[PDB]
């Protein structure tokens, strides 16, 4: 799942 | 190199951004970017940067180029998304979380985004 509050 | 660079300096925003150093975050993204300017994930990172500054509008700009170089990234919509919301641009928001879940169909943050829209949409 994509968790908005981390960057990448 | 400049590429090799840039990967160091999104590293370094990444930390900037896990300390809450909004600004220096988005200084080192800037720069990945100055080095690498065909790399989604740091357009998509500055855009998070921007939305804890409250630079909605640089946000999207950042998110709507991460979708340039990557339609199917991901944060870029709930990016872009959170964004417009907060800009009270209900409609664009909901295309945005709409689109995140045609791309990540258990995304959480697009579906309880989607159930809060619904009662201004």
């Amino acid at each position: 799942g994509s968790k908005m509050e981390e960057v990448d | 190199g400049n590429m090799e660079a840039s990967e160091v300096m999104k590293e370094k925003g990444n930390a900037a951004y896990k300390g809450k150093q909004w600004n220096k975050a988005v200084n080192f993204y800037t720069e990945a970017i100055k080095l690498n300017g065909a790399n989604a994930t740091y357009y998509c990172n500055r855009a998070a940067a921007f939305l804890e500054l409250c630079c909605f509008q640089q946000a999207e700009q950042d998110c709507t180029k991460a979708m340039l170089i990557d339609k199917k990234n991901v944060k870029a919509y709930l990016r872009r998304g959170t964004a417009r919301e907060s800009l009270v641009r209900y409609k664009e928001a909901a295309a945005d979380f709409r689109h995140a879940l045609v791309l990540e169909p258990q995304n959480k943050t697009a579906k309880v985004a989607e159930k809060r829209l619904r009662k201004h949409i």
